[PDB]
């Protein structure tokens, strides 16, 4: 109970090579091959991975627009006051409308 | 005596006081525990904000009693 490999199902199968092969022959990988040497390697992943660095499109079939904001560190220009990330809902229900309105000011002042 | 000061973040910061403790000095003890300047804290009890010049006794706050602490909700 077996079957032979295909030889015609698509152009890569007709050519009996993926385009990835001829591209790897044209350029083996990124410049990182010059580094992470260690006399031997189990896999090339501790190196240039015999390729180029992946992106999310190679993992999920979608697209993403260019970024329009930055997050170089999460603890600069922060709220630095009790706001939406940490104000407790039972305490907020107990807490008078006077500060509920002033606290909506503090939420608007977020970054 | 001690009182409980529930912060906006749901954390009870218990502190030791007298009924005659002024709100300014209570805010100063909050600064000692939470690190918020007293000029930049707001304090509520039973659905009203307090003022600095008053005391726990002015509000009939006694021992083992609960307050709210909020930052002033002003940048400085």
């Amino acid at each position: 109970g077996h079957m032979p490999s295909p030889s015609q199902l698509d152009q890569s199968v007709l050519e009996a090579l993926p385009p990835d092969l001829r591209e790897q022959v044209e350029q083996v990988c990124a410049v990182q091959q010059a580094e992470s040497h260690g006399d031997k390697k189990k896999e090339p992943v501790n190196g240039c991975n015999t390729g180029i660095l992946p992106q999310p499109v190679g993992t999920v079939l979608l697209q993403i627009p260019e970024p329009q904001e930055s997050n170089s560190d999460a603890g600069i220009n922060l709220i630095a006051l009790p706001a939406f990330s940490q104000v407790d809902p039972e305490v907020f229900a107990a807490l008078p409308a006077e500060l509920q309105r002033e606290l909506k000011a503090a939420y608007d002042q977020r970054q | 005596m001690q009182i409980f000061v529930k912060t906006l973040t749901g954390k009870t910061i218990t502190l030791e006081v007298e009924p005659s403790d002024t709100i300014e000095n209570v805010k100063a003890k909050i600064q000692d525990k939470e690190g918020i300047p007293p000029d930049q804290q707001r304090l509520i009890f039973a659905g009203k904000q307090l003022e600095d010049g008053r005391t726990l006794s002015d509000y009939n706050i006694q021992k083992e009693s609960t307050l709210h602490l909020v930052l002033r909700l002003r940048g400085g």
